[PDB]
RNA sequence: UGAGCCUUGAUGUGUAGGAUAGGUGGGAGGCUUUGAAGUGUGGACGCCAGUCUGCAUGGAGCCGACCUUGAAAUACCACC
RNA sequence: CGCGGGGUGGAGCAGCCUGGUAGCUCGUCGGGCUCAUAACCCGAAGAUCGUCGGUUCAAAUCCGGCCCCCGCAACCA
RNA sequence: AGGGCUACACACGUGCUACAAUGGCGCAUACAAAGAGAAGCGACCUCGCGAGAGCAAGCGGACCUCAUAAAGUGCGUCGUAGUCCGGAUUGGAGUCUGCAACUCGACUCCAUGAAGUCGGAAUCGCUAGUAAUCGUGGAUCAGAAUGCCACGGUGAAUACGU
C-alpha cells in the first residue's frame, strides 16, 4: 500500500543520501531518522537465496535474543482447558478458547501473537494460508504452536523473534528499539543471524545474503550491504 | 414460547401459528386457545411454558402425522391391488375427483413432459 | 459359545411355559388361507345406506312434498 | 367425497338374477348390463358378467369387493401409454 | 535495447466492504504549522479523473489497533 | 541432459491471469412462425472441463502430485 | 339399456383467479343496482359445525325472500422463507337430484399441504362509465359456470403526429 504522507517527507528531507551502508553506520543513521512522539522499533529485512517455493526450500521457526526488545509482545494463550494463574504467572494476559476463536474466524486480532495448544489450532489456526499482514492465526512453521504453553509464555516476554517468508526469499525480523546502543543492537542481529545460519538448507551454499535492508517502524528505512558476523560495534 | 418449534412464523398472533403441530388447523387451535383462556389477537412469543403444556395436551389427542400419511399411504395401497377403478386412476396418477386428464393432471403426475413423435 | 454378544436374558432362559400375560403366545391367520387385501371390507361390515342424524324432527307417515305445498 | 344417499337399493335386476342363482350355490356366468348395481352378501360366491358397453368381462364376486359396484371391476376407458404409444389393442 | 545486479517511488476504484484487498514481517497509529482537509498551485499515479498528497493560510484528517464488512483487512514504514 | 506450450457436450472451439458464472459451431430431440411453401425464431438434453490431492464462502482457472501429447534442446555417435 | 366426447404422453386457443403486503390473517364495519320466485320460492319454527332436514305463516314481489354483495374501511399484525401470499391436490366424515353417483354428478366441511415470485417462442382489446378490477342476479336450469346477458361497487395512461 505504503501511502505518500507528511510522516515520511520530513525524514525524507533530514537525510543525506539514500545507499548501502556497512551495518555499524546503518544503526547509528537509523537512529537519527526516527521522527515519532512513541518510541520506534527496528526490525531486519534479509533477502535469502533459498529457493522459498513451500516448506523444505524454505527458513522457518523463532530464536531467542540475548537482550528483549523494549515492546511488550501482546501473547494470548487460546486453549481448551487450563489453569490460568499458572500461565498469567508465566506472564500471559488472557488464557480462553471462546475469544480467540471468535477473533481468528471475524479476521481481526487485538493481541499480536496467540500461542495455541494443538487441540486449539487444528479447527481454527491450521488451514488458514493466505493470512495478511497482522498474523492472527497461530503456526507451526513459527514454533509458536505448543502444548507447553507456560514455556512459550515465559520466553516471548523475556525475548522470542519469529522469522518467515512470504512469497519470496525475504526474512523480515524484530531486532529491537531506537532506544538502544549499537553494541546491544548487534548483539541481538547476530542472535538472528546465527538461528536462520542454523536452519538454512544444504543447497544454500552459493550466495545466502544477497541485500539487506534495516527498518524502523513508523519512520522511515536505511539500505545495508551486508550485516557482517560480530556482536560488537567496534 | 414456541408451541413446538421447528417452523413457527416469529411475533405472529395466535391463530395461524399453531399450524406446525399438527392435527390442528385453523378451526381446532380456536377451540384449543378459547378453552385454555387465550384470545386470539396475541402474539404466541407473550406465553408461559406451563400454557404450553395445557396447549400441547389438547393436541395430543387429535390426529399424529405419522398416522396421517399413513392412512393415505394405505388408502391408495388397497383399492390398487383390488383393481376397482378408483383404484386403477390412482395407478395412473391421474384425477379421481372428475377433472381433466387433457389439461390438470399435474398437481398429482407432476410436471409437463418431452413426447417424441 | 460367545455369550456377551447375545441379547438378554429376561424373556429367554426364565420360562419357556409362559401365559399371556402382557402379550400373546401364537397369532390365528398369518400362514394365509386367504390372500391378504389389508382391507376392512365395506357394506359387507357396515352400511350402504348413510346415518339419519341431523334434522330430527317428528316423522310423518303420509305423503308431503315442500315444494308441492303452498 | 360421493355417497349412495339414503335409500335402499337392491337392484331389481340381480334380485331376480341371484334369486334362481343362489338356489344352486353357483351357475355359468350370469348376463349382467346392470352397471347401476353395488356388490351384496346375497351375491357372494356369484360369477356376474359385466357389460361393459362393447362385451361382457367377468367379475368374479367376492368379500372384499362389496363395498364396490360392478362397473368397477370390469373396465370402459382405455391408456395409452408413455413407454412408448399403444400400437395394438386389447380385447 | 534484452538480462543480471542495485538506489528510491506508487496506483490496487472486488462478491461482501464507508473506501485504499500483490504476498507479508515490523506493528497500534503521524497531533510538526491540529499529520490534516479545503477552493487554489504542483506531484506520485490509474479499471480515466480516482487513490494518496507537498504548501501561503489552515487546530476542518487518511484510517487501523477500536468502531465496521470479509476467505483474507486495511495506519505507516518496508519487501517486491 | 535442460527450457517452455497443450489435454472442453458424441465432434472442433470460447471462457482462464482473486476464481464463482458451461459460453460458440455442429450432431440430437421437442416446440413456434407465414394464408401456405419458404427461410427464420424458441427450448432442452449432453462434462470427473486429462487425473489426483490442497486453499477459499467459491477452482477449468490459483496451489501440490501423477500419466499423456508437442516445439525447442542440435543430444543418443 | 349400458358405455363415450369430461380419454392422456402432449401441445395449442380462450377465460378465470393468482404470484402479494395496494394484501392476507383475526376481531369489528358499510351501502348496491337490477332481475327471479304463478308448476314455484318462503320469514319464524325445531334439528344440524355447515350444507341440509322435516314443518310452515306468507307471497305475487318497490310488502316476503334469494342476499351476509363483494372488493373497500377500522384496529392490531406480517417480510421473500412459495410465506404471514397462494391455497390446488388427496385422505376422511356429513349432505344432495335420481332404481341408479364407478370411470363422467353436486354441496358442505375437517386435517395436511404442492405448483406458481409476473414466465421463451407466441399473443389481444381499448378513446372513457371505456379499459382495468370486484362482486351480484338472471337466461339456460334433473344434478354442476370459470362462460353468456345485463346490472351496480371502485374506475386508468394518453390520442403530439401520419
Amino acid at each position: 500500500m505504503a501511502k505518500l504522507t507528511k510522516r515520511m517527507r520530513v525524514i525524507r528531507e533530514k537525510v543525506d543520501a539514500t545507499k548501502q551502508y556497512d551495518i555499524n553506520e546503518a544503526i547509528a543513521l537509523l537512529k537519527e531518522l526516527a521522527t515519532a512522539k512513541f518510541v520506534e522499533s527496528v526490525d531486519v529485512a534479509v533477502n535469502l537465496g533459498i529457493d522459498a517455493r513451500k516448506s523444505d526450500q524454505n527458513v522457518r521457526g523463532a530464536t531467542v535474543l540475548p537482550h528483549g526488545t523494549g515492546r511488550s509482545v501482546r501473547v494470548a494463550v487460546f486453549t481448551q482447558g487450563a489453569n490460568a494463574e499458572a500461565a498469567k504467572a508465566a506472564g500471559a494476559e488472557l488464557v480462553g478458547m471462546e475469544d480467540l476463536a471468535d477473533q481468528i474466524k471475524k479476521g481481526e486480532m487485538n493481541f499480536d501473537v496467540v500461542i495455541a495448544s494443538p487441540d486449539a489450532m487444528r479447527v481454527v489456526g491450521q488451514l488458514g494460508q493466505v493470512l495478511g499482514p497482522r498474523g492472527l492465526m497461530p503456526n507451526p512453521k513459527v514454533g509458536t504452536v505448543t502444548p507447553n504453553v507456560a514455556e512459550a509464555v515465559k520466553n516471548a516476554k523475556a525475548g522470542q523473534v519469529r522469522y518467515r517468508n512470504d512469497k519470496n526469499g525475504i526474512i523480515h525480523t524484530t531486532i529491537g528499539k531506537v532506544d538502544f546502543d549499537a553494541d546491544k543492537l548487534k548483539e541481538n542481529l547476530e542472535a538472528l543471524l546465527v538461528a536462520l545460519k542454523k536452519a538454512k538448507p544444504t543447497q544454500a551454499k552459493g550466495v545466502y545474503i544477497k541485500k539487506v535492508s534495516i527498518s524502523t517502524t513508523m519512520g522511515a528505512g536505511v539500505a545495508v550491504d551486508q550485516a557482517g558476523l560480530s556482536a560488537s560495534v567496534n | 414460547a414456541r408451541i413446538a418449534g421447528i417452523n413457527i412464523p416469529d411475533h405472529k398472533h395466535a391463530v395461524i401459528a399453531l399450524t406446525s403441530i399438527y392435527g390442528v388447523g385453523k378451526t381446532r387451535s380456536k377451540a384449543i386457545l378459547a378453552a385454555a383462556g387465550i384470545a386470539e389477537d396475541v402474539k404466541i412469543s407473550e406465553l408461559s411454558e406451563g400454557q404450553i403444556d395445557t396447549l400441547r395436551d389438547e393436541v395430543a389427542k387429535f390426529v399424529v402425522e405419522g398416522d396421517l400419511r399413513r392412512e393415505i399411504s394405505m388408502s391408495i395401497k388397497r383399492l390398487m391391488d383390488l383393481g376397482c377403478y378408483r383404484g386403477l386412476r390412482h395407478r395412473r396418477g391421474l384425477p379421481v375427483r372428475g377433472q381433466r386428464t387433457k389439461t390438470n393432471a399435474r398437481t398429482r403426475k407432476g410436471p409437463r413432459k418431452p413426447i417424441k413423435k | 459359545m460367545k455369550k456377551d454378544i447375545h441379547p438378554k436374558y429376561e424373556e429367554i432362559t426364565a420360562s419357556c411355559s409362559c401365559g399371556n400375560v402382557m402379550k400373546i403366545r401364537s397369532t390365528v391367520g398369518h400362514d394365509l388361507n386367504l390372500d391378504v387385501c389389508s382391507k376392512c371390507h365395506p357394506f359387507f361390515t357396515g352400511k350402504q345406506r348413510d346415518v339419519a342424524t341431523g334434522g330430527r324432527v317428528d316423522r310423518f307417515n303420509k305423503r308431503f312434498n315442500i315444494p308441492g305445498s303452498k | 367425497p360421493r355417497s349412495l344417499k339414503k335409500g335402499p337399493f337392491i337392484d331389481l335386476h340381480l334380485l331376480k338374477k341371484v334369486e334362481k342363482a343362489v338356489e344352486s350355490g353357483d351357475k355359468k356366468p350370469l348376463r349382467t348390463w346392470s352397471r347401476r348395481s353395488t356388490i351384496f352378501p346375497n351375491m357372494i360366491g356369484l360369477t356376474i358378467a359385466v357389460h361393459n358397453g362393447r362385451q361382457h368381462v367377468p367379475v368374479f364376486v367376492t368379500d372384499e369387493m362389496v363395498g364396490h359396484k360392478l362397473g368397477e371391476f370390469a373396465p370402459t376407458r382405455t391408456y395409452r401409454g408413455h413407454a412408448a404409444d399403444k400400437k395394438a389393442k386389447k380385447k
